[PDB]
């Protein structure tokens, strides 16, 4: 059953759309303060990278 | 919605970030220094991942121009959107398009890269807004793709 990877995606959405700039979150961010405009696009474009590759995992159980 | 010309050159300012031998590609070596600078503790097959599935030329490294199309499409394409429905649907064993608040925050503390209390309470605010212990993932799907 695709019960863990579906999770796993639907965790990587979550830590995307949560740290994005029109969001407003502070658990998303949690022990990472006053961060630089460019280390905020730096986090986001590690998550979104996170993202592909649980969409990649989650194909792949089908 | 669109591209301006400002967060392109925010884009390639975080892409410095990556590139941090300014030759215009990303290496599992540069992401690996990045995320790990930011407390992470990746192994290379999760970096390799990551460069893989973001490597839409397939020449093993991530040039400005494959940064920027992932950086702009964020899940808005429709393979995401069908996808992220789809991994809902895993939960909505009631097949009605309702997934209960107290069962989603229980899966999401628990499997997977499980999110924290802290975390899992703001989404489950944004999941059940109305919070009538239901989620309308279609409509909660929607709202993350914007
Ligand atoms: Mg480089
Ligand atoms: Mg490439
Ligand atoms: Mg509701």
């Amino acid at each position: 059953k695709r019960r863990n990877p579906a999770a796993n995606l639907i965790q990587c959405v979550w830590r995307s759309y949560a740290a994005d700039e029109k969001s407003v979150s502070i658990a998303t961010w949690k022990k990472l303060e006053d961060l630089t405009p460019p280390l905020k696009t730096v986090i986001r474009a590690i998550r979104i990278m996170k993202f592909h590759v649980a969409k990649r995992k989650f194909k792949e159980t089908l | 919605d669109q591209l301006t010309e400002e967060q392109i050159a925010e884009f390639k300012e975080a892409f410095s970030l990556f590139d941090k031998d300014g030759d215009g590609t990303i290496t599992t070596k540069e992401l690996g220094t990045v995320m790990r600078s930011l407390g992470q503790n990746p192994t290379e097959a999760e970096l390799q991942d990551m460069i893989n599935e973001v490597d839409a030329d397939g020449n093993g490294t991530i040039d400005f121009p494959e940064f920027l199309t992932m950086m702009a499409r964020k899940m808005k394409d429709t393979d995401s959107e069908e996808e992220i429905r789809e991994a809902f649907r895993v939960f909505d064993k009631d097949g009605n398009g309702y997934i209960s608040a107290a069962e989603l925050r229980h899966v999401m503390t628990n499997l997977g890269e499980k999110l924290t209390d802290e975390e899992v309470d703001e989404m489950i605010r944004e999941a059940d807004i109305d919070g009538d212990g239901q989620v309308n993932y279609e409509e909660f799907v929607q709202m993350m793709t914007a």
